[PDB]
């Protein structure tokens, strides 16, 4: 996996 | 919303699965014909990857046939590498089928695969 | 073949187009129903995000079901979340909805998201 | 984009 897009 | 998170590996694992669907013939709803050779797919993965496809389904007749006949100019190999590059976003681009790749993205309306087509052609001349 | 190459975007341009076309209501083909809210979807895309939409639309019976009614106890707003996410690969996880998405996602099999939603509970405690 | 995957 999770990541901030 | 701004504050979402984000499965990096999501859109490859559902491309994943729907070829999955498509090997064990899970809820196609087309086949579409190249010169007698049929293939069995699903019309949304179709219409999401080829202008062609989008065009023909998105039509108020066309969108409800089961079967789709493609011109006979049409190469089936080729129809079938683009086919596999549409549900697994692998090419399978070889001195031996470059130019039916080429000429059946060109028609199924594949800008991209057009474009490394062009691409390995022009680094061979 | 291991002579292919790769279009890296692909699978999220694929995944985006079939976004578009559930705004659009194309081919959507089930309808989700959640304590009287209805969600259109495509059946395939839901089975390859879903253990639940997978045993259901491969069910002898269930595939050719129209509409499908989940559980009474399952959140509306948890649900459309978790399609926004099967369609985006992004999950608006927030204070105020993520005991409903986890238990969404609990429910659906959809291990990924239940694992972020761990996580982030967990570092709340 | 195309890559050598
Ligand atoms: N074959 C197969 C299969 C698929 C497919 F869509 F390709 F049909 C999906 C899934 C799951 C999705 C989410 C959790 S498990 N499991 C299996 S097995
Ligand atoms: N809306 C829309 C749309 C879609 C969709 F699938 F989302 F419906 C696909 C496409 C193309 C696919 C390949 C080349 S153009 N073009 C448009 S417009
Ligand atoms: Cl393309
Ligand atoms: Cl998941």
């Amino acid at each position: 996996a999770w990541v901030i897009p | 919303a701004d504050s979402c998170i984000q499965f990096t590996r999501h859109a490859s694992d559902v491309l994943l699965n729907l070829n999955r669907l498509r090997s064990r013939d899970i809820l196609t709803d087309v086949v579409i014909v190249v010169s007698r050779e049929q293939f069995r797919a699903h019309k949304t993965v179709l219409m999401a990857c080829s202008g062609l496809f989008y065009s023909i389904f998105t039509d108020q007749l066309k969108c409800n046939l089961s079967v789709i006949n493609l011109d006979p100019e049409i190469n089936p190999e080729g129809f079938c590498i683009l086919l596999d590059f549409m549900y697994t976003s692998r090419l399978n681009l070889r001195e031996g089928n470059i130019m039916a790749v080429m000429a059946t993205a060109m028609y199924l309306q594949m800008e991209h695969v057009v474009d490394t087509c062009r691409k390995f052609i022009k680094a061979s001349e």
